[PDB]
């Protein structure tokens, strides 16, 4: 993962039972964007007509 | 699904997937390995005199 | 409306509340009617239940308007 | 397995059925003809619903239609041809030309 | 549409009428064309096209030609869904047995014929021959004739000696069976035969056979000789991707009829031998039971996979059945899921709903209001606009959002706040925004957890939401009244953080206008948040009629707590938020507004909480750090110490001096001892910080720790996991239960090394284990509680009664453990209270207790409410308004139509499964207290010494105050040293009884010379001599070692006068011997001078978890029944050891049937001539449920039941209002046993539901004859659930075929009439707002 | 009766082994179709026939539905077939 | 309640309920009988100064934890 | 650039997300002078000598660094990969004692207690009792929000019992199962629970007679009877048993 400047402190319940409040930098500096690479197949077949 | 006092060295007490299986999956040690009859054998530095 | 509590209590049940209301949204709806209380940009299930709260709508003013929708 | 024990039969979509996208845009295309059809006057739409099925269970022929009429398919064919011209025109086809996938 | 289901046996009439053609081959389709075939299994001519409105052929294929049948192929044109529902049938060559009649275990064939099943099974696959209607030809009809027997009995008789083998014999038998006939001829020798066994029998099969005449079946219709296929669409044969394709095994068991059937077709066209017939037609027989259900004859044949085939028993019955997984539990169209964020800006009533998950769900809604003003013209136009999703569709999705619920659903769902509905918000994002305080009602946090929404379309649905499915409607726990709103882990950080003092803050000692002042002071930054001050304070009181009179002073309160209270609404004071507001203060609060206010100032009182919590819980900065764990400066000490002690009981296992097993005692309970001490100086050096000052000196006060601050409050976890990270960690456990003697003198401020980590993970891995294991069988005691009370609804508005439970608190000892105000609130008045003056009425009569009642009659000390209950409600199938009280979720008294069955099994099992899954076990009388003795039984002898000793036998002990109710409540032994006299009030600090269980006396009543006649030493007593003083024992023997001379024979303990004339009883004309039974220590001598009180023989010496309310409920009987006193009467010993002795009590005005069995192992509480009245104690020990029953009222097993159910719930310390124990028990005990029938219209020996039994009484007691009396019955929830009244109910909980096969020859009929019934059927429930339809149709029916 | 005995002891203590109902079975049948026939016999009362040493919740949480009838004509089975012992329904055994 | 909380509650559950019956049976006061109670064997004085109140003697006691070690 | 909620931290008591948080400080304190000398382009005396200084810090590590016999180019090579943070290796049960964090926390000018006083974003003013910052590992796990939101008006069915298919790919429903219809049934949500069996399940009538009168603008369903229990009625009536539907 990521070294992720953290603090510990309540805010406002956005952070309340077991949530994470995560900065507008984390998401501008592209720290957590991930790659996924998904194949997607179409078979021609032999129908019938 | 418990830990035995002879898991030591050999799995794991930590690592195990929990939910319906916790125990059943086990995780080898790190230093652990196999005998030649198929026992799990983890090494351990031989104590002289003192 | 968040609450129904003073339309449960102008009712005095709480199921047939709800039919009550269902059957007043259903005539708002479908029917052909006007909303009785103003509706202040409600849905028809929310003018239903602010009829009931001013005692506008009960099962039997609901049947004795049906009785007069029926004379003509 | 091992998901809800789900088992093959739980996976397998019916294709033949009716979606109800389709059914309802069959529904509104049943009116829209309607609507159109009340356009035309009494014998250029009857003849239109009766060369197709329009609520009755045929699609008569050319000469079958002229057979109510005594006339001998050839102006029974020119009155389809003028009232499926008649229906060609747009803010008269501005309904159903959205209806066709387009 | 259809009112009622009825089911019967098809007639072979009837299943050909069902048909629409034969399957004669076992081919399915083409092979090439994957066309259906001619007459084949997917035959078209039978079941139809397999294109909508198109034949087979290709000729026919027009939709003009609808309804006509081909010339070329026979198909009719039809819709292709038409072969979903039509049937064809199999003629089968030769008859066979249907299975479900013959190997179901009651048999109904076997049964019926009067033959056991090893007969019918052996005709049946063909070994013996069988007399049907044998003329006069020296035999028996129904008689078993093996092959070579019926061979030689053919001889010397020309007669056709009707000896059939197979299933034409069992044919034969059924047909020429007259049932009534044999009924008439049964109840013949019924007249003659009062046996038990014979009339058992007799009236055993006649109540199979009334009922078979009493359907409509015929008996010859359980062999069956045609039988019916089911649709195609019921067994598909889909093509699959690459040519493959994919069928059910119903086809391989079809095809597997059709092939025997039509090879016995050929091998009796043929005129075959008959051994190769027999074995094709014993073949075709078990091809029909593999077909019908594959396994009850075994074994289940598997196919080309290693698994059994699905058959049709296994199509509906199973887990993965119909009737389990297909009837309830379905996929939903308008649903989806997304995972759950918190986003807290929403009100109580909101929930966030993404923007892809609108535009998915609210599709058609879109459609309709999208084409209604007109953006698109056509439906494809609405399609292909909101593909795009445009501008104006946005607006025109949050116009359709605005007033429409979505139900908002998490998927272990417990209880019924599970399912809440929410109004929608439009968030972007793809997680459903969750309001943070209903959090704790769905049991949801946020590592993940998916909320699965729905939408109701209707507006009756939409209303359902509204009115009682929206989260501000639900704010009350249905369990027990409190509010499950309550502000759960940093709301209560705020609150308590804001409203906690400090000695010397900023701003100390001001005054302040108002709370105004305080915010403004506060949010400039000229005060701290916690500052004592002197706030002006407007706080309202409604103690007027509603008046809310106003009331301004001046108040010593913090800074924070004057802020806190602007958002308190009027009726409340302002020392509710003058405190430190932890966690139970909030609750008290929140509770507080909504009993005062109402519901709708509480919804917008909770929402303010969570606000200002979270608010101010922001601006606390409440981190959490390494140095806010202070290990103690002791521990070290405290670890060193108890070292010292264990090295020195090491020395003394050493040395000899104790043993093993009480060193490894020694050292637990030292290490222990240690953890208490060390967490113990650890919680007193974090509690207590030092501040200065205002005036500069040491001044303690609450320390502003946040780990404190964080266990004190209630935000989040307690002081044991305080102690486990600053003081010790303790000794651990091990998963066989043993605790781990080299404990953990670490913590985790500080590490743990390799070994202490290894240990840790014993007790670890165990509690993991059980978690995930108890979560895979999360609702399974909601379930069994759901069947057994799945039909009770409140149907009355007040039936009338005037019984009812007497509900008093449980004072065990000492203290009261729950007092009055929590049971007598909110149930119904039986009768009138009267004050301790007896005087006037305080409540009326059926009255809703609330908590001004409830203030009312505890400010006048009142102690024995006469509750309504609902064990003792006069309504049938259902309970009324009042007998059960109010609404728990509402506050209101309950309506006309709530499931309170289901809602009662969801109150037991949601709060129950926060117990724990596996079970656990755990000189003078302190008398602290002062006041008045109550006794009850109450007969006891002066001493001369003055001292007491009781002679009655449950006289057990109450102390009163001048306040009516009970203090001190505790057993006296039969005779301990009482320093208690009579009546008189004592000051507390002064024994009242010195009990010994070495000590129970048989202390004399009068005084006088204890002379002994009857009396020899070596038949009747030991030789005792004790060389301990020299004294002149006889301590007398039971029926092991004496003689037979003496011991029938008892010895008299006879009290006599200064002369020798022998002193009556004081009542009774009878002698004054005490005759003993086993092991009395007596010192007495023929002729000694004792008083009254003697002490003449004295006799020598809590479970908690789920598996004990699963025991609870299903009724056990335990291995040691304490047994009673089954009548009223004095009592007498029976026969000495035949195994058990037995024991004759005697009523002086009734007859004595009863010289119990009683085991010599279980020793007597009473003595032999002692008298106890009916429900009275012999035994010690659990005692029988069953037997409080029989004996005692039917409050008596209401009151035993729901105290021992919380008795494990309060172990815990989890509360339940006991309505909901009590509608489960007025569902268990609805079985009534007959003993007189009366002019009834039951039998003897009948079980059946009460409340018919009740209302048949009802109905003969209101002609001039007299009606039954029943003994009531008392049956397991699993064993309740059983005698349901519906087959298409029974047949969803219990096993399909016993089910459907005990439904079927009975010619059973279903009125709906039931929660489950419907539901599987597809109609309203009879419940909630389908109460009214079923008044609907239950009013067409008496048109 | 040994069979009758081994109904008694199941009902006593609400579970049944292999090895109970293996040292219960008669002397005379052999071949493992008919005593797992019996094991069915018994299983459907139901005793819980399974393969070892049972838990401790598991009898307690599993139920014994229904009492008697099915018991009582299972009795009447299970008390009548300690007589024969040429007793099996399959076509192919036969 | 994160899955690892009820885990808690059970272990605590566990070591609490095995530490007190653990700690029930060190039988810490009572009479200071001075003879066995299997035995009459006279129970020696610094035994009794360990455990106030016990019954048994030293190997007694072991005899019986030996009988109990299997059970019955 | 992540604020986390302390109350987990109590009862759950992993203490070492706070140990390796101070760790954390630790690491990007080092790593802020070791910039911030790259920043100013010291010299390698001031380099060579704060960085042997923090590789050689705590009490007798195994690890000895020696970076004088390293090269002057390997050096600022091993400050390039060091001005984000030294990286802090801590042995599982052998590692950083709680005083080796705040030494090496003093070795930067950072609190030693591990929190400082933080500022509130929107409105200025500080929180009160200074507040945990450090540098967390914090992970991103598989379970993104993209491949478990799932939505479902009307999709395909299913062909053998005609109910909504299974599955996020399927386009498929919910599974409105036992528990969610007790849970139906203790509200008096009739209606609610009638169409969860008939209009929004299987009843394929009443289900596209739904969907024209939601795009009517007409929320009146006409139910009828399920598609489960024809389907159930048949497999009764395919055994010899006339279960049969009476009449009112
Ligand atoms: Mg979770
Ligand atoms: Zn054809
Ligand atoms: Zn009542
Ligand atoms: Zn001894």
């Amino acid at each position: 993962g990521q070294n992720m400047r953290v603090a510990f402190m309540p805010w406002n319940g956005y952070n309340f039972e077991d949530s994470i409040l995560v900065s507008e930098r984390v998401v501008q500096e592209d720290r957590f964007t991930t790659i996924h690479i998904q194949e997607l197949a179409c078979v021609s077949r032999d129908t019938k007509l | 699904r418990d830990v035995h006092p002879t898991h030591y060295g050999r799995v794991c007490p930590i690592e195990t997937p929990e939910g319906p299986n916790i125990g059943l999956i086990n995780s080898l040690s790190v230093y652990a390995q196999t005998n030649e009859y198929g026992f799990l054998e983890t090494p351990y530095r031989k104590v002289t005199d003192g | 409306r968040v609450t129904v509590q003073d339309a449960v209590e102008k009712i005095g049940n709480r199921f047939d509340l709800v039919l009550v209301a269902a059957r007043r949204a259903r005539q708002m709806q479908v029917g052909g009617k006007d909303p009785l209380v103003p509706e202040e940009n409600d849905k028809t299930t929310v003018i239903a239940l602010r009829e009931i709260e001013e005692g506008l709508i009960n099962n039997q003013i609901l049947d004795v308007r049906e009785r007069q929708e029926q004379q003509e | 397995g091992d998901d809800e024990d789900s088992h093959l039969g739980d996976f397998i979509e019916d294709t033949t059925l009716e979606l109800p996208l389709d059914s309802a845009t069959t529904e509104s295309l049943r009116a829209a003809t309607h609507d159109v059809l009340a356009g035309l006057t009494a014998r250029e739409a009857k003849v239109l619903r009766m060369r197709f099925g329009i609520d009755m269970n045929t699609d008569y022929t050319l000469e079958e239609v002229g057979k109510q009429f005594d006339v001998t398919r050839e102006r029974i064919r020119q009155i389809e041809a003028k009232a499926l011209r008649k229906l060609r025109h747009p803010s008269r086809s501005e309904v159903l030309r959205s209806f066709l996938d387009d | 549409e259809f009112d009622a289901i009825k089911i019967a046996l098809a007639s072979p009439d009837m299943i050909r009428s069902w048909s629409f053609g034969e399957v004669k081959k076992p081919e399915t389709i083409n092979y090439r064309t994957f066309k259906p075939e001619r007459d084949g299994l997917f035959c078209a001519r039978i079941f139809g096209p397999v294109k909508d409105y198109e034949c087979l052929c290709g000729k026919y294929k027009r939709l003009k030609h609808r309804g006509v049948i081909c010339e070329k192929c026979g198909v009719e044109v039809t819709q292709t869904k038409v072969r979903r529902e039509r049937m064809g049938h199999i003629e089968l060559a030769s008859p066979t047995a249907h299975i479900w009649f013959l190997k179901s275990l009651p048999s109904r064939i076997g049964l019926l014929l009067d033959m056991p099943l090893r007969d019918i099974e052996r005709v049946l696959y063909f070994e013996s021959y069988v007399v049907i209607e044998g003329g006069m030809t020296n035999l028996e009809r129904q008689q078993i004739l093996t092959e070579e027997q019926y061979l030689d009995a053919l001889e010397e008789f020309g007669d056709e000696f009707d000896a059939k083998m197979g299933a034409e014999a069992i044919q034969a038998l059924l047909k020429s069976m007259d049932l009534e006939q044999e009924c008439e001829q049964l109840r013949e020798e019924l007249n003659e035969t009062n046996s038990e066994t014979k009339r058992k029998k007799l009236t055993k099969r006649i109540k199979l056979l009334e009922a078979f005449v009493q359907s409509g079946n015929k008996p010859e219709w359980m062999i069956l000789t045609v039988l019916p296929v089911l649709p195609p669409d019921l067994r598909p044969l889909v093509p699959l991707d690459g040519g493959r394709f994919a069928t059910s095994d119903l086809n391989d068991l079809y095809r597997r009829v059709i092939n025997r059937n039509n090879r016995l077709k050929r091998l009796l066209d043929l005129a075959a031998p008959d051994i190769i017939v027999r074995n094709e037609k014993r073949m075709l027989q078990e091809a029909v039971d593999a077909l019908l259900d594959n396994g009850r004859r075994g074994r289940a044949i598997t196919g080309s996979n290693k698994r059994p085939l699905k058959s049709l028993a296994d199509m509906i019955k199973g887990k993965q059945g119909r009737f389990r997984q297909n009837l309830l539990g379905k996929r939903v169209d308008y649903s989806g899921r997304s995972v759950i964020t918190v986003g807290p800006y929403l009100r109580l009533h909101q929930c966030g709903l993404p923007k892809k998950m609108a535009l998915e769900l609210f599709k058609p809604f879109i459609y309709g209001k999208l084409e209604l003003r007109g953006l698109a013209t056509t439906i494809k136009a609405a399609k292909k606009m909101v593909e795009r999703e445009e501008a104006v569709v946005w607006d025109i999705l949050d116009e359709v959002i605005r007033e429409h619920p979505v139900l908002l659903n998490r998927a272990p769902t417990l209880h019924r706040l599970g399912i809440q509905a929410f109004e929608p918000v439009l968030i972007e994002g793809k997680a459903i925004q969750l309001h943070p305080l209903v959090c704790a009602a769905y049991n949801a946090d946020f590592d993940g957890d998916q909320m699965a929404v729905h939408v109701p379309l209707t507006l009756e649905a939409q209303l359902e939401a509204r009115a009682l499915m929206m989260s501000t409607n639900n704010i009350l726990s249905p369990a027990n009244g409190e509010p499950i709103i309550v502000p759960s882990q940093d709301v209560v950080l705020g609150l308590y953080y804001m409203t906690r003092d400090c000695v010397n803050a900023k701003g100390e000692g001001m005054v302040l206008t108002g709370p105004k002042e305080a915010e403004r002071l506060y949010r400039s930054g000229l005060a701290s948040l916690h500052a004592r001050v002197k706030v002006r304070i407007t706080e309202y009181e409604k103690d007027a009629n509603g008046e809310l009179v106003a009331k301004t002073s001046l108040k010593d309160t913090t800074v924070g707590r004057a802020i806190l209270w602007m958002i308190v609404p009027k009726g409340l004071p302002y020392s509710i938020v003058n405190q430190a507001l932890g966690k139970k203060a909030i609750s008290k609060m929140l509770n507080t507004c909504y009993r005062i206010l109402g519901l709708k100032p509480t919804v917008i009182f909770a929402d303010q909480i969570m606000y200002t919590g979270f608010a101010y819980a922001a601006r606390s900065g409440a981190s959490v750090g390494i140095d806010d764990m202070v290990i103690p400066e002791k521990k070290h000490e405290i670890i060193s110490e108890a070292e010292a002690e264990v090295a020195e009981i090491q020395e003394q296992f050493q040395s000899g001096l104790v043993t093993a097993g009480e060193r490894y005692n020694k050292v637990i309970d030292i290490w222990a001892a240690a953890n208490d001490r060390v967490s113990k100086a650890m919680m007193d050096n974090l509690q207590t910080e030092t501040v200065i000052n205002r005036d500069g000196q040491e001044e303690k006060q609450v320390s502003f720790n946040s780990i404190y601050m964080m266990a004190d409050s209630g935000a989040r976890g307690s002081a044991a996991q305080i102690r486990q990270l600053a003081g010790m960690r303790g000794l651990m456990a091990k998963p066989d239960g043993s605790i781990i003697e080299t404990p953990i003198t670490a913590n985790f401020r500080e590490g743990l090394n390799v070994l202490q980590y290894f240990i840790s993970t014993h007790g670890a891995r165990k509690g993991l284990a059980d978690t995930a294991l108890k979560t895979a069988n999360s609702g399974y005691l909601t379930r069994r509680l759901v069947d057994v009370a799945q039909d009770l609804v409140v149907t009355e508005d007040d039936c009338g009664t005037h019984e009812g439970i007497m509900m008093t608190p449980v004072i065990e000892g000492g203290d009261v453990k729950e007092p009055l105000r929590d049971r007598v609130l909110g149930r119904v008045t039986a009768e009138d209270v009267l004050k301790p003056g007896t005087a006037d009425i305080l409540v009326p009569r059926n009255t809703l207790l609330h908590e001004q009642w409830c203030d009312l009659l505890e400010e006048n000390s009142v102690d024995a409410v006469k509750v309504r209950s609902v064990v003792s409600c006069d309504t049938d199938f259902g309970v009324c308004a009042h007998c059960y009280g109010r609404d728990l979720a509402r506050g209101h008294i309950i309506n006309k139509g709530e499931a309170i069955g289901v809602i009662a099994a969801q109150s037991i099992g949601e709060p129950g499964t926060q117990l724990t899954m596996r079970t656990f076990h755990i000189s003078s009388i302190q008398v602290k207290n002062k006041g008045s003795i109550k006794l009850s039984n109450v007969k006891s002898v002066v001493n001369s010494s003055g001292k007491l000793v009781i002679t009655s036998r449950n006289t057990e002990l109450k102390l009163i105050d001048e306040f009516g109710r009970t203090k001190e409540s505790y057993k006296v032994p039969y005779g301990a040293v009482l320093a208690k006299g009579d009546g008189e009030q004592v000051a507390g600090g002064e024994t009242v009884a010195n009990w010994d269980p070495h000590t129970m006396p048989v202390i004399t009543e009068v005084s006088g010379f204890v002379r002994f006649t009857d009396m020899i030493d070596g038949q009747t007593i030991t030789r005792q001599t004790d060389e301990l003083t020299g004294l002149s024992s006889l301590v007398v023997l039971d029926s092991a070692e004496r003689t037979a001379g003496g011991k029938d024979l008892r010895p008299a303990l006879k009290i006599v006068d200064a002369q020798g004339n022998d002193v009556l009883i004081p009542g009774t004309d009878m002698p004054a011997q005490y005759f003993l039974p086993g092991k009395a220590i007596v010192q007495l001598e023929d002729g000694v001078q004792i008083s009254s009180g003697d002490t003449l023989a004295r006799i020598p010496q809590i479970t908690g978890g789920l598996p004990r309310v699963a025991d609870l409920f299903e009724a056990r009987r335990p291995k040691e029944p304490a047994i009673l006193a089954e009548i009223s009467g004095i009592v007498s010993f029976g026969k000495e050891t035949k195994g058990k002795r037995r024991l004759v009590i005697t009523p002086v005005d009734g007859s004595d049937p009863y010289e119990e069995m009683i085991p010599k192992w279980r020793q007597l509480n009473v003595f032999e001539g002692e008298r106890v009245e009916r429900g009275d104690v012999i035994s010690d020990g659990p005692e029988a449920p069953h037997d409080i029953l029989r004996l005692r009222g039917v409050h008596a097993v209401t009151r035993y039941i729901v105290n021992e159910v919380q008795d494990v719930y309060r172990l815990q310390g989890v509360k339940i209002n006991d309505k909901h124990i009590e509608v489960i028990v007025r569902q268990m005990l609805r079985k009534a046993t007959i003993v007189n029938a009366g002019s009834s219209d039951f039998l003897e020996g009948e079980q059946v539901e009460y409340s018919r039994v009740k209302i048949a009484n009802r109905e003969l007691e209101a002609n001039g004859k007299v009606g039954a009396t029943y003994s009531r019955d008392l049956l397991g929830i699993t064993k309740a659930s059983l005698a349901t009244e519906s087959f298409i109910s029974a047949a969803s909980f219990q096993e399909t075929t016993r089910v459907l096969t005990e439904a079927a020859v009975a010619g059973k009929r279903d009125e709906l009439r039931g929660l489950k019934e419907n539901v599987i059927v597809g109609r309203l429930i009879p419940a909630g707002t389908g109460y009214a339809y079923h008044q609907d149709r239950m009013r067409r029916r008496a048109a | 009766s040994q069979l009758k005995l081994l109904v008694t002891r199941g009902k006593e203590q609400g579970y049944l082994t292999y090895a109970e109902v293996n040292d219960h079975l008669p002397e005379d049948i052999v071949d493992s179709d008919q005593i797992e026939d019996i094991i069915q016999m018994i299983n459907d009362m139901g005793i819980q026939v399974m393969e070892e040493a049972p838990d401790a919740d598991d009898l307690m949480l599993a139920e014994n539905t229904a009492d008697e009838d099915a018991a009582e004509a299972a009795a009447q089975v299970l008390s009548s077939v300690e007589s024969e012992i040429g007793r099996t329904t399959d076509p192919v055994r036969m | 309640s994160d899955e690892a909380d009820e885990a808690y509650s059970v272990t605590e559950q566990l070591t609490m309920t095995g530490i007190n019956r653990i700690r029930q049976k060190i039988n810490a006061h009572g009479i200071p009988v001075y003879l066995c109670e299997a035995c009459g064997n006279p129970i020696p004085e610094a035994r009794r100064k360990i455990f106030p109140g016990v019954t048994l003697c030293v190997e007694c006691q072991a005899y019986q934890e030996r009988q109990r070690k299997h059970y019955a | 650039d992540i604020v986390l909620n302390p109350l987990g931290v109590p009862s759950r008591m992993n203490i070492g997300q706070i140990l390796e948080t101070h760790l954390g400080m630790a690491a990007k304190g080092i790593g802020d002078k070791i910039n911030a000398m790259l920043k100013q382009q010291q010299e390698v005396a001031k380099l060579r000598e704060f960085i042997q200084r923090a590789y050689d810090l705590g009490a007798d590590v195994r690890q000895k660094v020696d970076l004088s016999t390293f090269s002057d180019e390997e050096v600022m090579r091993l400050a390039e990969n060091l001005r984000k943070g030294m990286p802090i290796a801590t042995p599982v049960f052998d590692g950083a004692k709680e005083a080796e964090i705040k030494e090496l926390l003093k070795l930067g000018d950072l609190p030693t207690s591990g929190q400082i006083r933080l500022y509130d974003g929107r409105t200025g003013e500080q929180f009160e009792r200074p507040v945990t910052v450090g540098y967390m590992y914090m992970l991103k796990l598989n379970h993104l929000v993209d491949d478990k939101m799932h939505a479902r008006s009307t999709g395909s069915y299913s062909l053998v019992t005609q109910q909504p298919l299974g599955g996020k790919a399927q386009f498929g429903g919910q599974r409105f199962g036992e528990m969610e219809v007790w849970a139906l049934e203790a509200y008096g949500a009739a209606y609610t629970l009638q169409e969860m069996l008939t209009v929004k399940s299987d009843d394929v009538n009443g289900r596209t007679k739904m969907y024209k009168n939601i795009v009517d603008g007409n929320h009146q369903m006409e139910p009828g009877m399920p598609e489960s229990f024809n389907v159930l009625l048949k497999e009764i009536r395919s055994l010899g048993i006339n279960i049969e539907l009476e009449d009112e």
